[PDB]
């Protein structure tokens, strides 16, 4: 029962890193879209 | 302001 | 002790899946905003 | 052995809360960007 | 193309 | 419509 748990924990930690990496990618793309909106609004105004 | 790959019509969204 | 750990693990896995689904929803919506920025820029240009 | 597992669970749980807070911040910012696109489109149309 | 096929944006392709 | 920090050019993106 303890070995099974230890394996499950490793898998949970792996999933958590994938999530953290995904969040990093989302945030970077969101930075770009915020910039595009800012640039467009400045041109229109 | 600064960014956008330095211009080029947006650089396809700074390359994504 | 063991059963409490086993339950905690299932709970953690559940929470991770909720997070993965939330991230998927955010990415979809962020992609729609990128489409929209491009449409707006084209109109302006 | 059990304690080590419990310790790893505590680190996972903390990291999960950090992740959830970050996701909540991103969703809010994304909501602002959806609003900006809508406001710019209306000024165009 | 895209945008739900038009209609002013389809309210953001339905969210 | 309503939002945008209540105006002021966008409120720098509703404060980020």
């Amino acid at each position: 029962r303890m070995k099974q748990i230890e394996d499950k924990i490793e898998e949970i930690e792996s999933k958590q890193k994938k999530i953290e990496n995904e969040i990093a990618r989302i945030k970077k793309l969101l930075q770009l879209t915020v910039w595009g909106i800012k640039q467009l609004q400045a041109r229109i105004l | 302001x600064g960014x956008x790959x330095x211009x080029x019509x947006x650089x396809x969204x700074x390359x994504x």
